[PDB]
RNA sequence: AGGUUGACCUCGGAUCAGGUAGGAGGACCCGCUGAACUUAAGCAUAUCAAUAAGCGGAGGAAAAGAAACCAACAGGGAUUGCCCUAGUAACGGCGAGUGAAGCGGCAACAGCUCAAAUUUGAAAGCUGGCUUCGGCCCGCGUUGUAAUUUGGAGAGGAUGCUUU
RNA sequence: AAAGCUCCUUCGACGAGUCGAGUAGUUUGGGAAUGCUGCUCAAAAUGGGAGGUAAAUUUCUUCUAAAGCUAAAUACCGGCCA
């Protein structure tokens, strides 16, 4: 198969060939819209390993988001309170730009379900992603048992709840001692620890 | 210490539904038993030993039998959950004792198992015939195959002529010597290496 | 496997049980290098070439500054072990570049 | 062979006369590794080096993903 | 907007083979 | 339609009892599909490889000349993935390959392979290691020629 | 006819054929954003609080979930909840205060699917339309749709019985 | 036709701007970095992660990340029926 060669070549992002391809594709994507449709994935091996099939119902959208940190939307940079909360710059959004791109693409295409996404390019100002979406009302999707789980109403807007890969990473849903506070839900674990359990025969 | 410096009143949990929840659990258990009749309501679990030095004196029930245990018992891994045997692909057998105990447990279960045919018209070779399909049965495998000896027998009687001689030097001295060797395993290795290097240099 | 001493303290402590040698689990075969994997990675190395930091390390290794090259590799990759492995790989590359010529 | 028009400088980008070694651009252009790259290329060529014409192949063994019946 | 019964009950070919050759048996355990 | 006719003939053949191999013969076709052709090159079963020059993304085929040189397979870059699709009854085709032909076309296959070997590969051996691009625009070339002529006159 | 005739790629139009999304509700659930009153003599660390308010997204539950785990034992074995661990380890002008996790008992227990392989002796796969309901066409797709494989393995080979 | 069991010379593909490192903000009981995010650098093939004190060397024990599904036990100041 060729996709092993594409994977090993995509690992080499600082080589001359991949650098040239990244530069010309970044220029083309910058000349295109912020959110547009890709006719085919520019990284077919990455799309295939994330779940894209060449089937009627799988759609690829390319998207760019502005990178950097998050500045407070406070008027004139004034935060009215204690000085420990008074910082405005050097503050960071708690989710990924990949997740932001996923939500914007999902809002663009409200009838489809966002399966996954991947990085394709970046520059100083933008990061570029290609997002894989599935059409839940397509008969091929509803008859394929490997993908018809996403037709269920519990999978509406997975990217808006953090049920994608970047959402699970940002929520820290990993087994271990390093993820004690967040492996089952941070607020749920906090509520379980902060609840007061009074029994009958106490 | 009393931790009531937060808004604790909106997360007070009262348990007035304890008997109602017990009744609901009993209803669910009886419904599951009726749906699973004549099979037992629960699956067979192996005998495992608890981790750490605090609990390794006690044995309990495990999650499922290992693939090597099923192979040595002759029960295929695709058949065991269909005849009511829990399978665990993570657990490994590092000693022969647990392997032998679980293999004997599986052989006892297979000897006491009645297998009704898929079609009553065509009884297969593994399927149990109707002549001994009728016997006194059990519904709780946790009770019928339980942990018979969780702990070792704490009292044992031996005749006076078989009293052990004992560790030479004393048990306390043996423990102190073992601790000393564990603390000095490295320094002795350095001094042996240094003596060997000095002998090699002096030829 | 060495039999345990039957004590709670010292070397080889623990309860005496007869040990078993297990057949090796297939999940532990990760990291083992395959023939097709070697072929694909070598061909991709031929097609792609060197990275700029690899070229800098190769220049330093030709000049003989091994300690400087390892410091640069640590500053570039992040850890001492990765720096050491990358430096050994580039030593292998230079050695087979000059040796068979 | 149909060849397109080609510019004047047809080799890899190089500024070997420059002494600066700071940055990725300097590492690409100022560093001279032509001897090493030619050694790799010549080693690779040395490794590479009717029915007979059809079945004529190189000396390298075939690479298979799996044992296929 | 719910899935059809047949679409929800479609299974893969390997799952069909596994269910065909190893279904949930009816059994009992002697006391 | 040909496959349908063959399937009805084989169904008839197994109806009166003879195997499908008695009625149907060994098929010789052009091998297509990128993964299939890559596997054939790796197993050294492909006799000739024809790559399309206009495949995007180009990482799909950028390693194919190097792989063909490493296995010693005769390869040739040709114009038109649509032209290869016309061969393989598809809209496009990234790469096609000939492994075996019929006995009457062994001489033609050998002459085509030799024609490729001394007509394309020997001419592109030097050019394949050479960087492309670097061409200036029309006005840039005119300004450069004017400046060079002024410097030569001065 | 070749200044012609077409095949692809990309981007569009249509009150085209068929569909989908919005709003409500939001007790509980999944995230983002995010205070201050208050408590520490006052107070910028801290506390309140990873809370209130604000924003986005679901269901009858949601979420999590079949180890890149815990452990250091004679080893346990997906997730979740209760009891205990334990007001403990630990953090903190080490002040006010804050504060888990492993093991153990129980409730309930259920496992799996892709990518990385050439079906290559036959894209065997699928949407849509017309059906006389036998099928036939327009297409998707080889830049990969079926079968096979998922680490517990598997692929190939041997082997003799079982299985539907 | 598919399916399981037993043995084996050999083969045995396993997810990249990702892991990881530095820095900044935030957070945690996590303390010479517990988690997340931004920027910069940027991997490997018995490799990688972890083993609660930073670092080198030699070992050991565990799993196999960067793809995905899945009922039950659990919550419930909303709705409906008691």
């Amino acid at each position: 198969g060729a996709l092993k060669y594409l994977e090993e070549l995509s690992k080499k992002k600082q080589s001359d060939v991949v650098r040239f391809l990244l530069r010309v594709r970044c220029w083309e994507y910058r000349q295109l819209n912020v959110i547009h449709r890709a006719s085919r994935p520019s990284r077919p091996d990455k799309a295939r390993r994330l779940g894209y099939k060449a089937k009627q119902g799988y759609v690829i959208y390319r998207v760019r988001v502005r990178r950097g940190g998050r500045k407070r939307p406070v008027p004139k940079g004034a935060t009215y309170g204690k000085p420990t909360n008074q910082g405005v710059n050097q503050l960071k959004y708690q989710r990924s730009l990949r997740a932001t791109a996923e939500e914007r693409v999902g809002r663009r295409c409200s009838n489809l379900r966002v399966l996954n996404s991947y990085w394709v390019n970046q520059d100083s100002t933008y990061k570029y992603y290609e997002v894989i979406l599935v059409d839940p009302n397509h008969k091929a999707i509803r008859r394929d048992p490997r993908i018809n789980w996403i037709c269920n109403p519990v999978h509406k807007h997975r990217e808006c709840r953090g049920l994608t890969s970047t959402g699970k990473k940002s929520r820290g849903l990993n087994k271990g001692h390093r993820f004690n506070k967040t492996r089952a839900g941070r607020r749920k674990t906090w509520k379980r620890h902060n609840t007061l359990s009074l029994w009958r025969y106490r | 210490n009393n931790h009531f410096r937060k808004h604790w009143q909106r997360r007070v949990r009262c348990h007035f539904d304890q008997p109602g929840k017990k009744v609901t659990r009993r209803l669910a258990r009886r419904a599951k038993a009726a749906a699973l009749a004549p099979r037992p309501v629960d699956k067979l679990r192996p005998i495992v030993r608890c981790p750490t030095v605090k609990y390794n004196r006690r044995t309990r029930l495990g999650r499922g039998f290992t693939l090597e245990e099923l192979k040595a018992a002759g029960i295929p891994r695709l058949l065991a959950p269909t005849i009511g045997i829990a399978v665990d692909h993570r657990r490994k057998n590092l000693s022969e004792e647990s392997l032998a105990a679980n293999v004997q447990r599986l052989k006892d279960y297979k000897a006491r198992l009645i297998l009704f045919p898929r079609k009553s018209n065509k009884p297969k070779k593994a399927d149990t015939p109707k002549d001994q399909q009728t016997a006194e049965t059990t519904t709780s495998l946790r009770t019928s195959f339980g942990v018979e000896q969780p702990l070792a027998p704490g009292f044992t009687e031996i005749s006076k002529s078989e009293i052990p001689a004992g560790i030479e030097g004393g048990a306390y001295r043996a423990l102190r010597k073992a601790r000393s060797d564990a603390r000095l395993v490295g320094v002795r290795e350095k001094r042996a290496k240094e003596k060997a290097e000095a002998e090699a240099n002096k030829k | 496997p060495v039999e345990r001493t039957g004590l709670i303290r010292g070397l080889n402590k623990g309860h005496k049980t007869t040990r078993r040698v297990l057949k090796e689990r297939p999940s532990r075969r990760k990291g083992a290098q395959s023939k097709r994997t070697q072929f694909v990675r070598s061909l991709i190395r031929e097609v792609a070439g060197l990275a700029p930091y690899e070229r800098r390390v190769i220049e330093l290794l030709r000049n003989g500054k091994d300690k400087r090259a390892r410091k640069f590799s640590k500053k570039k990759l992040g850890t001492f072990g990765r720096a050491k492995r990358k430096c050994e790989e580039l030593q292998r590359i230079i050695a087979e570049s000059r040796r068979a010529h | 062979v149909l060849k397109p028009l080609t510019g004047d400088n047809t080799e890899a980008p190089k500024q070997h006369s420059q002494p600066s070694r700071k940055g990725k651009k300097a590492w690409r252009k100022n560093i001279d590794l032509t001897e090493v790259e030619q050694g790799l290329e010549e080693l690779n060529e040395q490794i590479i080096k009717a029915d007979e014409i059809i079945a004529q192949r190189s000396a390298l063994p075939a690479v298979s993903v799996r044992k296929r019946a | 907007r719910r899935l059809s019964k047949e679409d929800a009950s479609r299974v893969l070919e390997k799952t069909k083979k596994r269910l065909t050759h190893f279904p949930q048996r009816k059994y009992a355990v002697k006391a | 339609q040909e496959k349908k006719e063959r399937l009805l003939r084989e169904a008839t053949a197994i109806k009166e009892g003879k195997k499908k191999e008695d009625v149907s013969k060994k098929p010789y076709t052009v091998k297509y599909g990128l993964n299939h052709v890559v596997g054939l090159i790796e197993n050294k079963k492909a006799s000739l490889v024809l790559i399309a020059n206009d495949v995007d993304p180009i990482e799909l085929v950028v390693f194919l000349p190097a792989l063909c040189r490493k296995m010693g397979i005769p390869y040739a870059i040709i114009k038109g993935k649509a032209r290869l699709g016309t061969l393989v009854h598809k809209k496009t085709a990234a790469v096609v390959a000939i492994t075996e032909v019929r006995s009457e076309d062994k001489n033609e296959l050998a002459k085509l392979i030799s024609a490729v070997k001394e007509g394309y590969l020997e001419k592109v051996e030097d050019t394949r290691k050479r960087w492309g691009g670097g061409i200036m625009g029309f006005k840039a070339q005119k300004r450069e020629e004017k400046r060079k002529k002024s410097l030569e006159t001065a």
